[PDB]
RNA sequence: GUUCUUUGUAAAGUGCCUUCGAAGAGUCGAGUUGUUUGGGAAUGCAGCUCUAAGUGGGUGGUAAAUUCCAUCUAAAGCUAA
RNA sequence: UUGACCUCAAAUCAGGUAGGAGUACCCGCUGAACUUAAGCAUAUCAAUAAGCGGAGGAAAAGAAACCAACCGGGAUUGCCUUAGUAACGGCGAGUGAAGCGGCAAAAGCUCAAAUUUGAAAUCUGGUACCUUCGGUGCCCGAGUUGUAAUUUGGAGAGGG
């Protein structure tokens, strides 16, 4: 319905329109700070889809995150190993640009708890996120019980621990044959593999 | 380091297995603590019988399918069969599975047949009423035994019709081996220039 | 459709009695939606065409089918795709101004 | 400061940059005399109030106890209908008599598709300035959509005329700001430095 | 256990006939690159580029073309032992 | 001759929350080398140690874009097996999981996308009162760029 019209027009992202408007809109986001609030959603529909309610407590955010490789931190391309450890700038940091902005607005708004993210726009050297935050403090969503699952510390700080959308899609955790390597974490599945089980009445 | 004749071992004891050895000297006290948590679950809970009912389904993969187990639960049309709404069953102790699908009728038939036993055996507690005393029973299972189903009689005349079985399960397989070839063959034969 | 009885050949597997159950609502997550074709056609005449799916379009008119589809291909993931997307363009290239 | 700065740099690019003929059909606005006029109309249908609907309420449920009613204790309303999910299904609907949408929302696609739907319902549709004025329309700060569906009988002599003015200047001229591009603008002292060329060269 | 509470034409469940049936994008997918995996014409993850559809999409452990079938329905979320 | 919108502010404004510690276990990122190969570079050690970020009494996963291919099972997790097997590997040294089967425990679900439109029916805050982990009244404010009821695919809804 009324934002099937955005669903669908979004859909078209290298038309005609939206490329006027994210020319702008990039433009926009580049002069302002690499983290800032958002009065509203940019994409309404994409928010309420993703469960953002025009309530009291949500809170948006927009940030800009560097694009490309993680260039290996060693000094002067020095590895000092064995000729498989030696590349340096072609190192990819297995882990989503959306994680790496989720942690940073994360720690900026401290209190608060990372509920998922989408992007907004993009050029070569930055990539620009928006992120929905939810606020436990706030009565309306300590009531509420289609929500107060946020005001349970368990998920706190849900963001770094790979427990977003995003965040389970990095670690490789869905079911089936093709992720039987990572199905209920990469390290509790190492774990259970490489112990050596014994019981009393040796085997 | 390799000696006289002796069988190649594949022992994978490279990695710091040191540090990750579980030893079971709690299969004691393990066994115990589950006891002890299965008599105070019981206790704690209605006279219900610790589990649910579980349905009667074959099982998969050809290794397996020549028997029957237990499935995880009824499949929405056997249970509309037993004359109950789905959400009803569970408050009664009857699991209810929306993945598992019926395409064999003995299977679907010995559900309902045991849903209306179990239907038989029960008595619902009013949600006010007096509620007497009713001899809790600890297994459903237990009472409801999984029976596995017979598949012919002990006893008949041959009626060996000279079949040679072979002739029968060879050409099977060769009928099946070509039988995309004689179609394609048909595709030139049936050609007519 | 029915079993032959033994464990060789096609239809391998032992006679059952079939009921071939009512279907699941899943199996139609590629339905109609009447008012979603709507909505799909709508945003068609407000948004127009991508460069490169009007690159696609020009092929079309030009240099033919098989470099077409080809160039789909070449863009898009999959074969299967790109000769979806040149079906579509042709639904869309006759409904264009030569009807 | 740069919020200041930011802003003023938001609309100069927007118009020194091309704009598609979709958007920038909202550029054209509702003239001046007949704004007035069509709020002046619109205003005699603002829904109810905090205070009025208490009222009803108290002289409905004080009149169901004891005079039987079946919920017909109250007249049938005439009000504006706002909201967008309101709305953009009432047109589905065809069920919308007169939409007027605010011309300054910000992000456009939540109302750049709805002119484009309303002419294929031929359903009038006003691109209309001011959000504000459509928020004070119906004691609210903000609308962004004013629909009406159903006038008072002495009132059906207003839209008729009122709608001849609207689809004079938007519907009716649909299929020519369908394929005007926008923008196009260059800066002052970008257009005095081209006429200075142009004074210089093209008229020597 | 039973005693003040009585909610309330307030809500819910099942049968038949019909019209429908809304279901998630810089995302799936593809190329290439690095790491990783038992996954080997490439198991996963990530970067850059291209990037969709709705009788579609993923999978069906050998790349691709052709024709089918089975199986579920991502790119949103909660949950005790 | 004015006040509403949008956005951005400041205040020792009313009220809040984050930092740190511990860290055995747990969720991620980053990440070697000794060693093995009787040398050694791919490989092994190891997707480990060291480093960084983040929780709880458990965490994580969790109700199929699953496994299967059989007469088909049906959330996840754990154990016995599968199995030192399929497969990877200077096919050398070595590495090496998954389906089924038995068992423990069992549990199922919810939002966006449906105009309520004969009635924002929704929510925070402040005040007064009372039977105060709150409730009632009143008033500001949030909100139509959408807060309640309804719906979640196993369906379900408009109708009769
Ligand atoms: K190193
Ligand atoms: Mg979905
Ligand atoms: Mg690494
Ligand atoms: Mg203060
Ligand atoms: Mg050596
Ligand atoms: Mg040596
Ligand atoms: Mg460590
Ligand atoms: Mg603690
Ligand atoms: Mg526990
Ligand atoms: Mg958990
Ligand atoms: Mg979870
Ligand atoms: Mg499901
Ligand atoms: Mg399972
Ligand atoms: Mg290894
Ligand atoms: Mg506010
Ligand atoms: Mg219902």
């Amino acid at each position: 319905g009324a934002y099937k019209y955005l669903e669908e027009l979004q859909r078209k992202k290298q038309s005609d329109v939206l490329r006027f408007l994210q020319r702008v809109r990039v433009w926009e986001y580049r002069q302002k700070n690499v983290i800032h609030r958002a009065a509203r959603p940019t994409r309404p529909d994409k928010a309420r889809r993703l469960g953002y309610k025009a309530k009291q407590g949500f809170v948006i955010y927009r940030v800009r995150v560097r694009r490309g490789n993680r260039k290996r931190p060693v000094p002067k391309g020095a590895t000092y190993g064995k000729p498989t450890n030696q590349g340096v700038n072609e190192l990819k940091y297995q882990r989503s640009l959306r994680a790496t902005a989720e942690e940073r607005v994360g720690r900026r708004a401290a209190n608060l708890r990372v509920l998922n993210s989408y992007w907004v726009n993009q050029d070569s050297t930055y990539k620009y996120f928006e992120v929905i935050l939810v606020d436990p403090q706030h009565k309306a969503i300590r009531r509420d019980a289609r929500y107060n699952w946020i005001c349970d510390p368990v998920h706190k700080h849900r963001e770094a621990r790979g427990l977003t959308a995003t965040g389970k899609k990095s670690r490789g955790i869905n079911k089936g044959h093709k992720f039987n390597n990572t199905k209920a974490g990469r390290r509790k599945t190492w774990k259970r593999q490489n112990t050596l089980s014994l019981w009393r009445y040796r085997k | 380091a390799i000696s006289k004749n002796l069988p190649i071992l594949k022992n994978h004891f490279r990695k710091h297995w040191q540090e990750r050895v579980k030893v079971h000297f709690d299969q004691a006290g393990k066994k115990v603590s589950r006891r002890n948590a299965r008599a105070t679950r019981a206790a704690k809970i209605a006279p219900r019988p610790l589990d649910l009912l579980r349905p009667v389904v074959r099982a998969p993969t050809v290794k397996y399918n020549r028997k029957v187990r237990a499935g995880r639960g009824f499949t929405l049309a056997e249970v509309k069969a037993a004359g109950l709404t789905a959400a009803y069953a569970r408050t009664i102790g009857i699991a209810v599975d929306h993945r598992r699908q019926n395409r064999n009728q003995e299977i679907f038939d010995a559900n309902v047949q045991r849903l209306k036993e179990y239907q038989s055996k029960i008595i619902v507690f009013p949600r006010n009423g007096k509620a007497p005393e009713a001899e809790q029973v600890l297994s459903a299972a237990a009472t409801f035994p999984i029976a596995q189903p017979a598949t012919d009689v002990e006893a008949r005349a041959v009626q060996d019709n000279g079949e040679s079985a072979f002739r029968t399960l060879r050409l099977a397989r060769s009928e099946k081996k070509f039988r995309g070839i004689r179609e394609k063959r048909a595709r030139e034969k049936a050609e007519a220039e | 459709t029915v079993k032959t009885g033994i464990a060789i050949g096609l239809n391998k597997g032992k006679k059952v009695t079939s009921m071939t159950p009512a279907p699941k609502i899943s199996y139609k997550k590629g339905a109609a939606s009447n008012r979603t074709k709507f909505v799909r056609s709508l945003v068609r005449e407000i948004a127009g065409l991508s460069p490169y799916e009007r690159r696609l379009i020009d092929l079309i008119r030009n240099s033919g089918e098989k470099r077409a589809r080809k160039v789909a291909k070449k863009r898009l993931g999959s074969f299967t795709r790109a000769k979806a997307k040149v079906e579509e363009m042709n639904n869309i290239i006759a409904a264009s101004r030569r009807h | 400061p740069e919020y200041v700065r930011v802003q003023r740099q938001k609309k100069i690019l927007s118009i020194r940059l091309k704009v598609p003929p979709t958007i920038a059909q909202f550029q054209y606005t509702l003239d001046r005399n007949t704004a007035a006029e069509t709020f002046k109309l619109f205003n005699k249908y603002r829904p109810e109030t905090a205070a009025e609907k208490k009222e009803r309420l108290t002289k409905e449920a004080a009149a169901v106890a004891e005079g039987k009613s079946k919920q017909d204790a109250s007249p049938k309303p005439y009000a504006v209908k706002y909201g967008l999910n309101h709305v953009v299904a009432l047109i589905e609907n065809k069920k919308a008599k007169l939409v007027l949408i605010a011309n300054d929302v910000d992000p456009i696609e939540l109302v750049v598709f709805l002119p484009a739907l309303c002419k294929k319902m031929g359903v009038p549709y006003a691109i209309v300035k001011g959000k504000a004025r459509l928020g004070t329309l119906v004691n609210q700060k903000t609308s962004a959509v004013a629909a009406l569906t159903e006038v008072r009988a002495e009132d059906e002599a207003a839209l008729a005329k009122l709608v001849s003015t609207i689809d004079a200047n938007f519907a009716d001229k649909y299929d020519e700001v369908k394929k005007h591009w926008g923008g196009g603008i260059l800066g002052n002292k970008a257009q005095a430095k081209m006429d200075k060329r142009a004074k210089n060269s093209d008229s020597a």
